[PDB]
RNA sequence: GAACAAUAGUAAGCACAAUCAUAGCACAUAAAAACGUUAGGUCAAGGUGUAGCUUAUGGGUUGGAAAGAAAUGGGCUACA
């Protein structure tokens, strides 16, 4: 080692854009730390579920406006039906546990 | 009317629907008109801070940071350089108690 | 009122060019191709599913 | 509607984790130096710990997306393994076979 | 036993078309694959969201089209646009049809935001390939 | 069909590498047989070679509840094929790559690395500072 | 309900076998493994039949847990 390498090194880390005075390696972090996404921002993470509430409320709409067809809501309406016509359904906010 | 699937995808092409070819990964994305200069070399924000203090490690740790990276347009590096100034002369008390005489 | 029209392969010239038929890309309408092709894992009858409405 | 009350609490950690994202990045930028004076980082300190908690990074569980089991999840299709092997058993899941060798 | 997308025997009558007599362990040796696309692919990426995609599309067509669609939905990805193929059994008129075909792929092109393109094969009856 | 002809110097490849994934090897050995014969037709003087394949494992377990002695094990093959053309233009470049890429079947992906030949840039050219 | 110098059995279907995978063979391993059995396992992957909860068996915040007197299964490291 020299003071010729640590010059050289100095001109190299000036010069490429890289850190030029000589830093911690605990500091190093941080620059790390703007070198990157940060991890909360990433797409592969925020966008991680696709919208339920969409697709739910688009094809119920779709279902009512008569273009798409749910066999599975079909099935509950239906068993809903005959579950209520049996007279066991589902009672009217605040009326079933006191009376 | 569509005389042929040739006329589908050129309609879909000029309507901007069709993706172009060959295919660079970059088409739409301008980058907000700017270049490497602007983008590397963060010297011009950091024009107003002490010179010869600690906040020029932190801050050059800072800058060398926001140069490496691709993620961000010029607009919200600077907003990063901009908060910190806000910030480190939002409190005058702590720098000028801990030790050191920070402008 | 149910509709049966003979494929494409009925009304096509021997010679005709094939480019005509198949300018792009395409899921391999079965009727407007004029070769016989059989695919499918054979039964033990030997027979490989027809052209015809093969998934 | 989400699937479950999970995954609404949990959609709600990754909208706030991407919310206060800015903020986290830029107090743990200090806090984490060591050229810095430990008197800006004693109340840096403070400030990331003033945000919600609901905001921040690790708080936020990976869970399967239409079937929400918090485990067993398969990082690059976000699929609990009874829903991919389902998928790909069917052959709608592309190019995934049955391993032989 | 294993129960993987199978169809177990019966008393030896069930229909049975090409694609569910064969177990999940005959994929690419016999079975193709129902969806194509790059995502799974060594060095790529977002194939989760061609799964999501995958996933509605399966619910739409099947929902979209009740009753005449004959055999599971293939599904193509090629240059960003979908060629959604559908063999599909001859029930209705073709009006509604035309109308379903041109619904379909007006809402599917903008609600995932890319060009997409129908293709519709009719079939007198479900393709049997054993028993019956 | 318009075309035009800009004043300035066309650029040159040395050579120009089109890397095709995919899970198959029929589709690959068919597009291959198609840009072999695409770049005989424009005279680009090209060869082709296959990169070993690489495939991935892995493991997932059998049952719903609890069976760990039973594993279901899945498999992701990736083969593929290399074009490599040498001396080519730059228009040559983008036509024959729009007639390749158009093609371009549903289950393979492409990853082309361009090496361009420039001469000199004019801030080094002869000066010293 | 079979006997091959054959005595009432013929049968497509599905297993096993055969082919595929392990980058050529052959082998090995891998996979495959019907029908049924053990009301075997799981309503906490998810979905539902039947019953229940609906100012609560629902939805949120905050803090709290997982301590060893032992008893034992499996491992890792050893005793050189
Ligand atoms: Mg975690
Ligand atoms: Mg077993
Ligand atoms: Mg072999
Ligand atoms: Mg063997
Ligand atoms: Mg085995
Ligand atoms: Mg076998
Ligand atoms: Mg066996
Ligand atoms: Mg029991
Ligand atoms: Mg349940
Ligand atoms: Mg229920
Ligand atoms: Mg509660
Ligand atoms: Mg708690
Ligand atoms: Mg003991
Ligand atoms: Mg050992
Ligand atoms: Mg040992």
């Amino acid at each position: 080692l020299s003071e010729y390498a640590v010059r050289m090194s100095r001109l190299s880390a000036r010069l490429f854009g890289e850190v030029a005075r000589p830093t911690d390696s605990k500091s190093m972090k941080v620059v790390k730390l703007f070198s990157e996404q940060p991890l909360a921002k990433r797409k592969e993470t925020y966008d991680w579920y696709p919208n339920h509430n969409t697709y739910f409320a688009l094809m119920g709409t779709l279902r009512f406006l008569g273009l798409y067809r749910d066999e599975h809501q079909d099935f509950r309406d239906e068993q809903l039906r005959l579950k209520k016509l049996r007279g066991k359904g589902k009672p009217r906010k605040g009326e079933g546990k006191r009376a | 009317p569509f005389q042929n699937g040739f006329e589908e995808m050129i309609q879909w092409t000029k309507e901007g629907k069709l993706w172009e070819f060959p295919i660079n990964n970059e088409a739409g994305f301008d980058d907000d008109g700017s270049e490497f200069h602007e983008h590397i070399f963060l010297d011009k924000y950091l024009q107003d801070f002490p010179k010869q203090g600690p906040i020029r490690h932190f801050m050059e740790l800072v800058t060398c940071g926001l140069s490496k990276n691709p993620y961000l347009s010029v607009k919200q590096k600077v907003e990063h350089i901009e908060w910190f100034r806000n910030y480190f002369n939002e409190k005058r008390v702590i720098l000028k108690e801990s030790g050191i005489q920070l402008n | 009122r149910r509709k049966a029209l003979p494929p494409r392969t009925e009304k096509m010239a021997v010679d005709q060019d094939w480019p005509s038929v198949y300018p792009v890309a395409a899921p391999f309408k079965p009727s407007a191709v004029p070769l016989p092709v059989r695919m499918g894992y054979p039964v033990k009858r030997g027979v490989p599913m027809a052209k015809e409405g093969n998934l | 509607y989400y699937v479950d009350w999970k995954m609404l609490r949990d959609v709600k950690r990754r909208k706030m984790a991407y919310e206060y994202a800015d903020e986290r990045l830029r107090i743990n930028s200090l806090r984490k130096n060591t050229i810095l004076p430990k008197d800006l980082q004693e109340v840096a300190d403070e400030e990331i710990a003033s945000l919600p908690r609901d905001s921040c990074p690790v708080r936020i569980r990976n869970r399967c997306v239409m079937t929400s089991r918090p485990r067993g999840v398969k990082r690059r299709w976000r699929l609990s393994r009874i829903v991919f092997r389902h998928l790909a058993d069917h052959g709608q899941l592309s190019g995934v076979q049955r391993a032989m060798w | 036993k294993n129960r993987a997308a199978r169809v177990r025997v019966s008393k030896g009558d069930k229909p049975v078309t090409y694609e569910e007599a064969h177990a999940p362990h005959y994929i690419a040796h016999r079975k193709g694959w129902l969806s194509l696309h790059t995502g799974n692919l060594d060095g790529e990426d977002h194939a989760a969201e061609r799964t999501v995609e995958d996933v509605f599309l399966r619910k739409f067509m099947l929902g979209t089209f009740p009753g005449c669609l004959a055999d599971q939905l293939v599904l193509k990805r090629r240059a960003n646009q979908l060629e959604i193929c559908a063999l599909v059994l001859r029930q209705l008129p073709p009006h509604k049809f035309y109308f379903l075909v041109g619904y379909s792929e007006t809402l599917l092109s903008h609600f995932y935001k890319c060009p997409v393109h129908l293709h519709l094969q009719t079939v007198p009856s479900k393709v049997v390939y054993k028993y019956i | 069909p318009e075309i035009t002809i800009s004043d300035e110097p066309d650029t040159l490849y040395k050579r120009l590498s089109v890397l095709v994934k995919g899970h198959d090897k029929a589709v690959l050995d068919s597009y291959e047989y198609f840009a072999v014969l695409a770049a005989k037709e424009l005279g680009i003087s090209i060869k082709v070679h296959e990169p070993p394949r690489k495939i991935e494992r892995f493991t997932l377990l059998k049952s719903v509840h609890i069976f760990k002695k039973h594993r279901v094990q899945y498999e992701m093959r990736t083969l593929y094929r290399c074009l490599e053309l040498e001396h080519l233009t730059g228009s040559t470049a983008d036509v024959y790559l729009e007639y390749i890429q158009r093609n371009l079947p549903e289950g393979v992906a492409m990853e082309v690395t361009k090496t361009k030949l420039e001469q000199l840039p004019e801030h080094i050219r002869k000066p010293i500072w």
